[PDB]
């Protein structure tokens, strides 16, 4: 137990006279306070809000002189309720939209003191970062979403951030398995953004995911395009059966828009038109031009060059409709 | 009850065409299209439940081979209708 | 249920009427029973309500599954 009055000792002269109200070298050159991330995790990539919740092991360190000692060799590893007396540093997220540190069992904090004075200063992050997406190739596209790290009350002048280890500050990337993204690469940036309180560093940590398409394949992609085929099949029957290729047309018709308006009001209300609705809409001109190649039909009968137009729409529509799609999966993908 | 019961409802309502005369035209058609009709909506309310998932689940192949079959007896229908060499039915 | 009866005083070479309706009639009952079920929660097993909609949609199937039976011993 003399080594636990020892440890209580240094401590207590560690916290003893200690003003939290001052950053370390109060009146001197900025602090240099080095990051490290540890992605837990990326979960609920919503364009509908325009975020993401991502959770990480925020890690801080940064040299304080009123923290050294050298009387204990081992580094000390103190309870998180420490944080409370010690000076941190004011980080923010500028695009955070709602943050938590995590409560159970306690506050997932970690301070830990090390004899030269370095803090590394610890947490554990869920926070629902704001990305806002250009969902124009949607779902073929990439987003770039962002992590905006700054220092919101210190300036340049009292403040400095950088990558702990450079590139390797980040970790965990890879390891994440997104449902729908595929997170083909990630970059650390380093810059100073100037507010008119003046310059503050800014670490941003930026994601490029890609969406997955597999999913769309099922849900979006091969029911219009089988209802096109289907579509299709009322150029097989003859102009006599008007109430079957009528409602075949309208079903087909009625059914694409449908599909086009569920889909787009689970989206939010973006006014330029994505990928999605490119191809739905060419689909539902396919149709509806189908629709329109019965009436035409019915109207030049009753109002052997029938069947000659019946024939070639039979062959033409679904050569169209294959360089329809030669073009836009050429363009997209 | 909710996905495998009326995948297999709608491939046997689709396979009730078969016994019905060809002439009927657009009791098969629209026999076909409901049918083809009601299995996408099922295919798309299916996976709402579950996340957004790439790859394709069991339930994914269930959907899709009932697809295939209501798909199929459509076609049939229209093959049938090919030949189909008069319009008016059995009569007396 | 009650309007799926309808089919049945409708007459016999009408197939384009008699089964447009069994068809809606079904189908509406499958909807009706998926709206119902959506609202409640992912219960593994039948309750009085989904085995009341499973009865009715027994009968009106079987009221489709008539329509077939009688155009398939006319003309079939
Ligand atoms: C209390 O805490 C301190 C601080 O962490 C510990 O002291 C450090 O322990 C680490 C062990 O991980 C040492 O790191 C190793 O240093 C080797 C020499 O590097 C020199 O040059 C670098 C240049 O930046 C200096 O930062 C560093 O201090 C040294 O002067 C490297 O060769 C090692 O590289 C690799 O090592 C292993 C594989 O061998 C990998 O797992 C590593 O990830 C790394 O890739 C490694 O970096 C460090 O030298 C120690 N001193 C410091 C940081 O000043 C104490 O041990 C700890 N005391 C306890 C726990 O009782
Ligand atoms: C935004 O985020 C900031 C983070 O900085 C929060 O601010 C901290 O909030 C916590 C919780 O309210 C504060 O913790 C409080 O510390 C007080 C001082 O503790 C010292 O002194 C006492 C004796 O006076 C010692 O016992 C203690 O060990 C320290 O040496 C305590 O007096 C407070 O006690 C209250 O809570 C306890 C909980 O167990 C009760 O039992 C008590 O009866 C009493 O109600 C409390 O522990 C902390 O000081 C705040 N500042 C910092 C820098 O951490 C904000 O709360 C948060 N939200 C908002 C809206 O700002
Ligand atoms: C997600 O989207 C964000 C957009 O906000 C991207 O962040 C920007 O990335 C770009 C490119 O990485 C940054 O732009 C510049 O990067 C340079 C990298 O060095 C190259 O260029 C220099 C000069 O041409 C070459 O000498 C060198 O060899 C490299 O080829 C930096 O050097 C730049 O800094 C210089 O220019 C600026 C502006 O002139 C000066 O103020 C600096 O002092 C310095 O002289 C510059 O940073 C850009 O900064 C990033 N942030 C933005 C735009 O806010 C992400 O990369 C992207 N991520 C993913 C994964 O897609
Ligand atoms: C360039 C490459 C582009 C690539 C795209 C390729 C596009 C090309 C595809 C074009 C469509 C193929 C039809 C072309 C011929 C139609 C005309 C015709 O009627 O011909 C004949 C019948 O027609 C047939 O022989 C039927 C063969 C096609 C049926 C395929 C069904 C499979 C469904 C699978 C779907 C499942 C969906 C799976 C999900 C993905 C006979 O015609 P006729 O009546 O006797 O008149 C001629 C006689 N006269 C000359 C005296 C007048
Ligand atoms: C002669 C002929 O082929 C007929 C067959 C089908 C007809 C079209 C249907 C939809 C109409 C909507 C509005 O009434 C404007 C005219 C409109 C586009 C019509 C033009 C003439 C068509 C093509
Ligand atoms: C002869 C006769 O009465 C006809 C009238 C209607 C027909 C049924 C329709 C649905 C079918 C689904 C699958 O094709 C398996 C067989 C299946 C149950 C058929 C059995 C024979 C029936 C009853
Ligand atoms: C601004 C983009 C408008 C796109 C309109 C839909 C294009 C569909 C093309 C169908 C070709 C057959
Ligand atoms: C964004 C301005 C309006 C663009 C309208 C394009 C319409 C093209 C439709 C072609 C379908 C035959
Ligand atoms: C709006 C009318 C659509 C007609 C489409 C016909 C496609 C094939 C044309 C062949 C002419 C001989
Ligand atoms: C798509 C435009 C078609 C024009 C056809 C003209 C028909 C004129 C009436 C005489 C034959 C029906
Ligand atoms: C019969 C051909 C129909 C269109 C085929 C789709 C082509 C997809 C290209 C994907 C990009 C590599
Ligand atoms: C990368 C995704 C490629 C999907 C291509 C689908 C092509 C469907 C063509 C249907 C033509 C009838
Ligand atoms: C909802 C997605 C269904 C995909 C299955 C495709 C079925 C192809 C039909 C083949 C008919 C011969
Ligand atoms: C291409 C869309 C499906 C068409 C199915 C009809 C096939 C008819 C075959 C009988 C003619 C030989
Ligand atoms: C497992 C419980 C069975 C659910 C379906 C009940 C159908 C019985 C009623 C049929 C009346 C003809
Ligand atoms: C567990 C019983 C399932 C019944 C499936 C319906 C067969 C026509
Ligand atoms: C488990 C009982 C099913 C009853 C089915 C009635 C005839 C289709
Ligand atoms: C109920 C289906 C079997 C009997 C049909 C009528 C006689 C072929």
């Amino acid at each position: 137990p003399s080594n636990m009055s020892l440890v209580k000792e240094t401590v207590d002269r560690l916290l003893k006279g200690y003003d939290i109200r001052l950053r370390p070298d109060f009146g001197g050159p900025p602090v240099a306070v080095g990051m490290n991330i540890d992605i837990a995790s990326i979960d609920m990539v919503s364009e509908v809000n325009m975020d993401y919740t991502l959770t990480m092991y925020f890690q801080q360190a940064w040299r304080d002189k009123r923290l050294s000692y050298n009387v204990i060799p081992l580094n000390l590893t103190l309870d998180n309720r420490v944080a409370d007396q010690l000076w941190v540093p004011d980080t923010y997220f500028l695009n955070d939209k709602k943050s938590f540190v995590h409560g159970v069992t306690v506050k997932n904090r970690m301070i830990r003191l090390h004899p030269d004075g370095t803090v590394l200063y610890g947490l554990r992050i869920t926070t629902t970062a704001a990305c806002m997406m250009d969902l124009r190739r949607y779902p073929l596209d990439e987003q770039n979403c962002t992590l905006e790290i700054e220092s919101y009350g210190y300036t340049t002048d009292d403040i400095e951030f950088y990558w702990r280890g450079d590139d390797n500050a980040v970790t965990g990337v890879t390891k994440i398995e997104l449902p729908q993204f595929s997170i083909v690469d990630y970059k650390l940036i380093t810059k100073k953004v100037v507010f008119s309180t003046g310059s503050y560093p800014r670490l941003s940590l930026s994601f490029k995911l890609k969406r997955n398409i597999g999913y769309f394949i099922l849900q979006t992609y091969m029911p219009s395009i089988l209802i096109t085929i289907l579509s299709w099949v009322s150029f097989w029957i003859n102009y006599d059966a008007s109430a079957a290729r009528v409602a075949l047309g309208i079903t087909t018709v009625l059914t694409m828009t449908t599909i086009n308006t569920h889909l787009r009001e689970t989206l939010p209300k973006i006014p330029y038109v994505k990928a999605i609705d490119m191809y739905l809409m060419g689909c539902f001109v396919f149709v509806f031009m189908a629709l329109l190649e019965y009436a035409l039909v019915n109207y030049i009968f009753f109002g052997t060059d029938v069947n000659a137009i019946d024939r070639w729409s039979r062959i033409f529509f679904p050569v169209v409709f294959s360089f329809f799609n030669i073009v836009y999966w050429l363009y997209y993908v | 009850i909710q996905t495998y019961l009326p995948c297999i409802m709608t491939v046997i309502l689709s396979q009730v065409s078969f016994w019905l005369n060809r002439e009927s035209v657009p009791a098969r058609t629209v026999f076909g299209v409901t049918t083809v009709l009601t299995m996408t909506t099922l295919s798309i309310s299916a996976r709402n439940s579950l996340p957004k998932v790439a790859y394709a689940t069991a339930m994914d192949w269930f959907i899709a081979v009932c697809y295939a079959f209501v798909f199929s007896a459509l076609i049939e229908f229209a093959t049938v209708n090919y030949f189909t060499k008069r319009g008016y039915a059995w009569d007396g």
